[PDB]
Formats: structure tokens, C-alpha cells, sequence
């Protein structure tokens, strides 16, 4: 029951970035993307709790 | 709780609590309510425990 | 874990097979244990389960006065007996390991098959036994078969003169025809520097008639 | 009674193919289903259970689904053990017993088409003074099959107990047959010629040994 | 001091579930869960009347 946003570049390592990558420098958000080809539990499920 | 009857059948109706057929009259005090879209192979993933 | 059986050899109609899967890595009091063949091309066909601790024997629809069971808990096995045997059923039967323990037929709600026992080929068949017969082939560079004729029980080793000097052995399917008799081939793919002054000799052998022959190659041209 | 199953629902690799298993009413619909994983020419194991979760040791890239009378399988993407057969099976109340699929083959998207190598073999002379003459035509490197077999002897076309394989799987992943008959000497040495009829996809390969070579 | 036994699937819906579950009809029977790994509250005890 509480919300967290990430807009800081998570640290994989020892290398100070604060907004340039790296071998360890990682951006924490990772793409997803909508294609109608892939399997049905590839595709989304829209979760409503 | 009639939207949640004509809004299709429901792929994974499964959850662990009350049932929604004898909340007609159990009144309550407070509720919250929240959405996201995740990955269907984790669509089981979402459950207390 | 482990659900290691024996191989029961080819046996004629009307008599009852004997194959016991060892149960090990596990206690054998609360794991059922299920059995089942397999024909190719077709799917599974379901015989039975058996209670690990007493004999509580279910069996299914299919198959009821040819099928009777008994267990053992000392040496840790099953007996499998299967009177009356027609040849339209030639399948290998597996033993696989499920969890849960349960003696009534609404059990099978949240039964599974974790891991299954290995192959055991187990068939039923008329043809005779006999010993290993090899038989020269006249080459047409120059390449020559082996012919093994009428052999039984199967398999054959095939030993291209002791593995002194052998190159490009091939494996042959056995035919099927309507005496039941079974035949293997090998032909080895060898150049034209050794036709008429060297001479190929071809041997097989046989662990169950512990006999051997050997053939007598006369190339011509 | 059996679970019904598409023959085969093969897919190109690369992209997910989606498998069907539909059942009854009795079948599946008031019980869990099953799907079970086995290797070519080797015991079947347990793939997913009960619809929600997977064995250890199972990839998460695996999914499965129910339809309300119909199960599904998810995969995305083919690889090096993705050519293997899918079972789906379940349990009834109607018949007490467990009720297992028909079977069904998934491929990826595997040689061309090519020529027939055949190999003319005639018997050594130990046969002939054995009282016999077995007449064999080898045949090896070809795919697929499609080699129409045939006999003829220059005099007359005989068939009797002929012994012909199919073409099996090759140490080469090729294919090979051949033709077995213990005929008598007499109708060997009654006949000037034997040329096995080797005519693969039309493109026909064959050849001709004499007696006496 | 009655007895009961229906193997029937109990409709939670709109639809009637006569004979097919999974959406929003449940089976009314589940089966208990007795390891000896479990906690000594969650042990079965053999009881009689």
C-alpha cells in the first residue's frame, strides 16, 4: 500500500552515474511493447485489484 | 457488483477471501481501489502470500 | 529418485509378462505408483494404481479379468501379471512416480505424474528363436553388404572383421514379413584398392546362443 | 471418451504457435488439466499443473490456459528441444479413469529435395551353393520419401512375400529402404537381368548389374 | 445431523454451471493439507464423537 516511482539510474556496481550508462549503470526500466504475434500469456492480462 | 458480471467472462476470476456472492448486504467501512497491466505468465504471481 | 525395471524379451501369446519397477530414493509407503503403455503412433492407454502400503488395488474400465496385481514391501518392488496376453498390444509400459496418497476413486482431482520409469521394450510375438547367420554379398568404386538372416532373440553386435578393420558401418531397420522373423544388414563403404587381392570378413555376435559363424566372400568381375 | 487433438499444429520458429486440446463436457470443465512433456523415443514428464503453476526446473517461458471446455498451451519461440510432441490429458467422473489426448507433432519451418543413390547388390556365390539367390537393392541418401519401389525382371513382373522397409532415420539424417527375397536359384538364372525400379519425386535413378558382372 | 455428498459444481455467477467451471463457477470440494513439515497447528487429528 504505497507507490514508488524510479527516475534515478540504478547502480549494478561501483561507477558513480547520474545520468549517463554503463556496464553496470542500468536504466530500471525496461520496454514491454503491444505486437499482436506473440502467445496468449505473453500478451497483457489487465490486473484490477 | 453487476458490473462485474457484464464485462465478459473473466479469465482468472481466482482470489483468496470473501466470496463476491454474499457481499449483497455486508456493508463495509473502507475500500481502495487500483489497476496495472502485467504479463499474463504472472498473472498467477498476483495473490496474498 | 529412480524407477529402474528389467526388460522382458519377446514372448509368445497366452502367458503372463514379470517386470518389477524398484522403487528407491524415496519411502514406499506413501507415493502412489501408476502404470501405463504406450503404442507408437497412438496415444496412452491407463491401466491402474497401486497403494504403496496395503493392497488397495483400483483398476480401470478397460481391462478387468486380464489384469490382476499383488505387492511386496521386503524386497521393495511389484509384481506385474497380465494373463491371457493378445498380440494387438504392443506397447512399452512405464511406472511413474506420483505424489499423494489417496484409496477412493475422487482422489484424482489434484493427481499428477512427476517423473516416469524409463523404457522397457516388452512385446508379444510368435517367431522362433534362432541363432546369429551371416551371409556374403557379392560387391558391384566396390561396396559390399553383410546380410543377417533369421536371429533371435534380438539384438546383434555387429563386429566388422573384430573392429581390425572396418569404415562407414550403416544400421538397417529389420523388415517385417509373415513367418515373424526378423533380418539385419550392414553394408560398409570401402574404396576399390582392396576388391579381390584383400577379402572382408563380416561377424556378429549373439549373448543369448553364445554361437558365431562367418561367411566366405567370393568378389568376381 | 479420448481428449480430442489437432494432428498437427507445427509453426515456424520465431514467433509463439498457440496448441488447442478441446474436450467434453464431462472430460474437462468440472476437474484440472494436464499437459505432459515427452522426448522422442523416451518416457514423458510433467509440464505444467492445476493451470496456475510450473514445476521446478520448468522455464518460465511456458504457459497454460483453459478455455472452459477447451485447454491451450502458450510457447514463444521454437528452439533445439522445441520439436518434441505435446500431450494434454485430464480426469472424468463419467468413466472413473484417467482420460489421455490423441497426439500431436509440432516442427520448425528439413532438407531439400534430392536424387536417390542406388546401389545394385547381387549375391556372393556362397548363396548359390546354398541352393538360394537373395536378390537385394540398397538404397541410401534421400529425402524425403517419395521413391516408388518396384520389380521387374525383363520377363514378367513377380511378386511374391516381398520384404520392403520404409525409410527410417540414417546415421546421416537421411533415409534408406531396401527390397529382401530369398527367391530360388532356378528363377535367378531364368532371368538375363534384375534392375530394381528406383524413380524418386520423378527424377528417376537407377542401375543395372549383369550376372556374370 | 444430516449427510451430504453432491459431486454437482456450485454456481458463484449468472450463467448455469451445470457441468462446466472455471470462470466464475467453483467446485464446492477441496483437499486438505497434512505435512509434517508444517507448523503443530497444522497437524490432523483423528477425532470421533
Amino acid at each position: 500500500f504505497e507507490r514508488d516511482i524510479s527516475t534515478e539510474i540504478y547502480q549494478a556496481g561501483n561507477k558513480p552515474c547520474n545520468g549517463v550508462a554503463g556496464f553496470n549503470c542500468y536504466f530500471p526500466l525496461r520496454s514491454y511493447g503491444f505486437r499482436p504475434t506473440y502467445g496468449v500469456g505473453h500478451q497483457p492480462y489487465r490486473v484490477v485489484v | 457488483y453487476s458490473v462485474l458480471y457484464n464485462f465478459a467472462p473473466f479469465f482468472a476470476f481466482k482470489c483468496y477471501g470473501v466470496s463476491p456472492t454474499k457481499l449483497n448486504d455486508l456493508c463495509f467501512t473502507n475500500v481502495y481501489a487500483d489497476s496495472f497491466v502485467i504479463r499474463g505468465n504472472e498473472v498467477s504471481q498476483i495473490a496474498p502470500g | 529418485v529412480q524407477l529402474v525395471q528389467s526388460g522382458a524379451e519377446v514372448k509368445k501369446p497366452g502367458a503372463s509378462v514379470k517386470v518389477s519397477c524398484k522403487a528407491s530414493g524415496y519411502i514406499f509407503s506413501d507415493y502412489n505408483i501408476h502404470w501405463v503403455r504406450q503404442a507408437p503412433g497412438q496415444g496412452l492407454e491407463w491401466m491402474g494404481w497401486i497403494s504403496p502400503d496395503s493392497d488397495d488395488t483400483n483398476y480401470a474400465q478397460s481391462f478387468q479379468g486380464r489384469v490382476t496385481m499383488t505387492r511386496d514391501t521386503s524386497i521393495t518392488t511389484v509384481y506385474m501379471e497380465l494373463s491371457s496376453l493378445r498380440s494387438d498390444d504392443t506397447a512399452v509400459y512405464f511406472c511413474a512416480r506420483s505424489v499423494g496418497y489417496c484409496s477412493l476413486n475422487s482422489c484424482q482431482r489434484w493427481m499428477w505424474f512427476d517423473t516416469w520409469g524409463q523404457g522397457a521394450l516388452v512385446t508379444v510375438s510368435s517367431a522362433s528363436t534362432k541363432g546369429p547367420s551371416v551371409f556374403p554379398l557379392a560387391p558391384s568404386t566396390a561396396a559390399l553388404g553383410c546380410l543377417v538372416k533369421d536371429y533371435f532373440p534380438e539384438p546383434v553386435t555387429v563386429s566388422w572383421n573384430s573392429g581390425a578393420l572396418t569404415s562407414g558401418v550403416h544400421t538397417f531397420p529389420a523388415v517385417l514379413q509373415s513367418s515373424g522373423l526378423y533380418s539385419l544388414s550392414s553394408v560398409v563403404t570401402v574404396p576399390s584398392s582392396s576388391l579381390g587381392t584383400q577379402t572382408y570378413i563380416c561377424n556378429v555376435n549373439h549373448k543369448p546362443s553364445n554361437t558365431k559363424v562367418d561367411k566366405k566372400v567370393e568378389p568376381k568381375s | 471418451p479420448v481428449l480430442t487433438q489437432p494432428p498437427s499444429a507445427s509453426g515456424p520458429p520465431g514467433q509463439s504457435v498457440s496448441i488447442s486440446c478441446s474436450g467434453s463436457r464431462s472430460n474437462i470443465g468440472t476437474n484440472f488439466v494436464y499437459w505432459y512433456q515427452q522426448l522422442p523415443g523416451a518416457a514423458p514428464k510433467l509440464l505444467i499443473y492445476k493451470n496456475d503453476q510450473r514445476p521446478s526446473g520448468v522455464p518460465e517461458r511456458f504457459f497454460g490456459s483453459k478455455s472452459g471446455t477447451s485447454a491451450s498451451l502458450a510457447i514463444s519461440g521454437l528452439r533445439s528441444e522445441d520439436e518434441v510432441d505435446y500431450y494434454c490429458a485430464a480426469w472424468d467422473d463419467s468413466l472413473s479413469g484417467h482420460v489421455f489426448g490423441a497426439g500431436t507433432k509440432v516442427t520448425v519451418l528439413g532438407q531439400p529435395k534430392a536424387a536417390p543413390s542406388v546401389t545394385l547388390f547381387p549375391p556372393s556365390s556362397e548363396e548359390l551353393q546354398a541352393n538360394k539367390a537373395t536378390l537385394v537393392c540398397l538404397i541410401s541418401d534421400f529425402y524425403p520419401g517419395a521413391v516408388t519401389v518396384a520389380w521387374k525382371a525383363d520377363s514378367s513382373p513377380v511378386k511374391a512375400g516381398v520384404e520392403t522397409t520404409t525409410p527410417s532415420k540414417q546415421s546421416n539424417n537421411k533415409y534408406a529402404a531396401s527390397s529382401y527375397l530369398s527367391l530360388t536359384p532356378e528363377q535367378w538364372k531364368s532371368h538375363r537381368s534384375y534392375s530394381c525400379q528406383v524413380t524418386h519425386e520423378g527424377s528417376t535413378v537407377e542401375k543395372t548389374v549383369a550376372p556374370t558382372e
